[PDB]
Parts: C-alpha cells; sequence; structure tokens
C-alpha cells in the first residue's frame, strides 16, 4: 500500500477558476458574440451579459409577462441571437443583444421549445423538448417542421457540427439520432445494462456516452452503432457524470456530481482528476468550450468556472 | 415591438 488508495492521479494544473454570479439561480447555456461578449441564460429568466470574455457578468431583466420561463437555450452567431424557454417563450435580437424582442410561437408547436442553434443571416433551428425540430429561413416569421413525430421528453441532446443530433430517451432505455434529410429520429438501443444518462459527438466524428453509475464509452470508428469497453474514469460507482466536453482533441473533461471535474490527455483513455475543485459545493452540469483557451463548466446556484490558460 | 429592460 505503497500509493494512494482507490484513487486517480491528480491533474497537475487546475486552470478553473470559480466564480460566483450575482445570482442564485440555475444557468443553463451560454454563448459569445465574440470572444470578448456573450450572454448566459437559465432559471426563473436569468439572463446575464459579458463584456470581457466571462470574467464579469451583468444582469439584465427583461420586462416580459412573468418571471417563471426557464431559458434553456441560448445561441448567437455574431450580433444574431435567440433565447428560447418554457413555458414557451423565444426571443430575437439583431444588435449583439442591446435590444430583444419576443417572436410569438405557434400555439401547435409540439412541447415547448428546449434548443436554438444560430445559423446566421436570419436562419436557425428548433427543437423541442419531445423533439420535434423547425428551421426558419427568415428571422423568426415562418418555420418549416422537418420533423414532426414526437420521441417523449428528452433526457439531453446534443448536437454536432454538422447539424446532426442525438437524443437519449427519457429513463435512457435508449438514445435516438436525428440528421437533415431524415424525416424522423433513428431509435437505437443502448449497449449497456446501466441506463444511458448523456450523448454527443468527439472532435473526430464518434459518440461518446455517460451511462449510470459512473461509466462512459466512446463508439467505435469503422461502425458508430459499435461501442468500445465501458471505462470508469474514477475507478468506482458511486459518482455520476453529468457532461463530457473536449477542449481539443486529445483533451477531454468530464464533470459530475459533487465537486467531481476530471481531464484526460490521451483522448479519453485514462484520466486525472482536478483535485482543487472538489472542494466547490456544486454538482458540475455542462461543461462549454468556446475555443481552446475560453471555456466555462456551469454549477449549481450561480456558480461558474472559468478555463485560465497557464 | 422591444422589450423593456427592468
Amino acid at each position: 500500500l505503497s500509493t494512494p488508495a482507490l484513487a486517480i492521479p491528480a491533474l497537475d494544473y487546475n486552470p478553473w477558476e470559480a466564480i460566483q454570479l450575482p445570482t442564485t439561480a440555475t444557468i443553463l447555456d451560454m454563448s459569445f458574440i465574440d470572444r470578448h461578449h456573450g450572454w448566459l441564460v437559465g432559471v426563473n429568466a436569468t439572463l446575464m451579459e459579458t463584456r470581457d470574455g466571462g470574467q464579469t457578468w451583468e444582469p439584465r431583466t427583461l420586462v416580459l409577462d412573468h418571471s417563471d420561463y426557464r431559458f434553456n437555450s441560448v445561441s448567437f452567431q455574431g450580433n444574431e441571437g435567440w433565447i428560447v424557454g418554457e413555458p414557451p417563450i423565444m426571443l430575437h435580437t439583431t444588435d449583439g443583444g442591446q435590444s430583444w424582442s419576443q417572436i410569438p410561437l405557434d400555439p401547435k408547436l409540439p412541447g415547448s421549445p428546449r434548443l436554438i442553434k444560430a445559423l446566421g443571416n436570419g436562419s436557425a433551428e428548433m427543437i423541442t423538448n419531445v423533439g420535434a425540430i423547425y428551421r426558419t429561413k427568415d428571422s423568426g416569421k415562418n418555420w418549416q417542421a422537418l420533423v414532426q413525430e414526437a420521441i417523449g421528453v428528452m433526457r439531453n441532446l446534443n448536437r454536432s457540427p454538422s447539424g446532426e443530433y442525438v437524443a437519449v430517451s427519457s429513463r435512457g432505455s435508449f438514445y435516438s439520432t436525428w440528421e437533415p434529410g431524415q424525416t424522423a429520429w433513428e431509435p437505437h438501443n443502448r449497449t449497456t445494462s446501466r441506463r444511458l444518462h448523456n450523448m454527443g459527438f468527439t472532435p473526430d466524428g464518434r459518440l461518446w456516452m455517460i451511462v449510470n453509475g459512473g461509466k462512459i464509452a466512446f463508439s467505435d470508428p469503422d461502425n458508430s452503432e459499435n461501442w468500445g469497453e465501458l471505462l470508469s474514469p474514477l475507478r468506482r460507482n458511486s459518482v455520476g457524470f453529468l457532461d463530457l466536453a473536449y477542449r481539443t482533441p486529445n483533451e477531454v473533461w468530464l464533470a459530475g456530481g459533487a465537486g467531481a471535474l476530471l481531464c484526460s490527455q490521451d483522448g479519453g483513455q485514462t484520466w486525472q482528476q482536478d483535485v482543487d475543485v472538489k472542494k466547490v459545493p456544486s454538482n458540475f452540469y455542462k461543461i462549454l468550450f468556446f475555443s481552446p483557451d475560453q471555456g466555462f463548466i456551469l454549477g449549481q446556484k450561480g456558480i461558474l468556472l472559468r478555463y485560465v490558460t497557464d | 415591438f422591444p422589450l423593456d429592460l427592468a
């Protein structure tokens, strides 16, 4: 017993600085106009703006009919930005969020908005909480239905660079994929007994999954429906993971409950723990990298971690 | 018409 028992090695540098936002509401999403100017959104109609790359954030309160909205998603492409939330709401800007307008949503939308993606120049795509997919090309005046066959309330949803999506079923029994041209989601059975929690895309054309009990896997490069070995980054089942994101093609971060944050420098094969952030009293729900030297992790109760290059 | 800030 000459090395610490049951642990994984501790990372040599902690790049994450903890920030307390001027709120205790949960933050759900973030998007940048450029390197310095960006927006974040969350629960209770929370909206904040940064002009310094996300070091400091200023609350903005829109005078809406009520403040119970859960702002689920924000997306900018240059100065054009969009926010969606539940109960159904859509906000739009063309000036970097200096003025926002509410876009009326068709009451026949199946489910409430879950995700919006700005495509620039008046175009955007929206997905509802039950997987209906719509696109606008005219700044939200008209929406074309791409998928109307609903799939139940998705547990998680992620997008690839080419506009594919992957959605985990409500209770993690299976997952579904969609790409442009398809008229419905395609279901795929899970490949572990443990239920799926989250799935997304790697920067090399594969899928990743997080499953119950702190395990992860990656799809086969030759066949995205074949899956590799089930990995245990923390060598245990007690700590669940919530999100996985790549800073670079080889450097991967894995965020989970109760201060858990791990990094792999070999593409996800082996992991080391960022022990400094174990002191932060928060689950780490979402990792957002905007470039290799700008990134954020969403905690609870207004906690943010901000990436600071060594 | 655009929204007000509080």
